[PDB]
C-alpha cells in the first residue's frame, strides 16, 4: 500500500467522516487514473453514504470559492491529489 | 551515543503536545458546534 | 482587448448566461491574477445577479462531475484557464 498521508487544508465537518473522505479518496485514486473518474467514484459513495447532495473536485492546480452547508465541507491532499468535496444543493 | 539521546528526548519532547493541541482543538469544535445554534436561535421578537 | 474566446466545453444553460459569465468573470481575470481570487470574484457575482447558490472554480486541469440545477451548468476554456460554474442550492 502506497502510504499517501493526507493533509486537510480546509473543513467544516466531523473527523470520522473527514478519514471517511481520506480512505474513500485513496480507494479512489488507487481504483481509476482519470481525475474526472475521481470525482465521480467519490462523489457517488458519498451521495450513498451520508444521503445527497455533494459536489467534487481532484486536481493539481486549482483554487475554488464555495458556499456550503455545515459540518459538510472537506478540502485535503492524496499523495499530489488535491480533492474537495462539499454539500450545497 | 549522545546525539541520538539529544534526539529521542526531543522527539518525547514533541510527543507531549498534541495532547493539549487536541485542546485546543476540542475548544474549536465546542465553539463551532454550539454557535450555529446560538447564532440560530435568536431573534428580534420573541418577547421572552 | 485580448479576444480570450469563450470556447464551450459543456454547457446547460442560456447563452445570454453563458456569455455574461464570459465578459464579468474575463473582468475577474483582468484584473486579479491568482485562481482563486478570481474564483472569489465569478461565484460572488453570480450569487448576485443569478443568485445564490453558485458555484465557481478557476484553474487549468481537472476532473468534476457534481450536480447543477437545470440550465445552469458552465464548463468551458478561456485561454488555458479552464473554467467551470454551476448552480447547486
Amino acid at each position: 500500500m502506497c502510504d499517501r498521508k493526507a493533509v486537510i487544508k480546509n473543513a467544516d465537518m466531523s473527523e470520522e467522516m473527514q478519514q471517511d473522505s481520506v480512505e474513500c479518496a485513496t480507494q479512489a485514486l488507487e481504483k481509476y487514473n482519470i481525475e474526472k473518474d475521481i470525482a465521480a467514484h467519490i462523489k457517488k459513495e458519498f451521495d450513498k453514504k451520508y444521503n445527497p447532495t455533494w459536489h467534487c473536485i481532484v486536481g493539481r492546480n486549482f483554487g475554488s470559492y464555495v458556499t456550503h452547508e455545515t459540518k459538510h465541507f472537506i478540502y485535503f491532499y492524496l499523495g499530489q491529489v488535491a480533492i474537495l468535496l462539499f454539500k450545497s444543493g | 551515543k549522545v546525539n541520538l539521546k539529544y534526539d529521542s528526548w526531543h522527539k518525547e519532547v514533541l510527543s507531549k503536545f498534541g495532547q493539549m493541541l487536541g485542546s485546543n482543538m476540542t475548544e474549536f469544535h465546542s465553539q463551532i458546534s454550539k454557535s450555529r445554534q446560538e447564532l440560530e436561535q435568536h431573534s428580534v421578537d420573541t418577547a421572552s
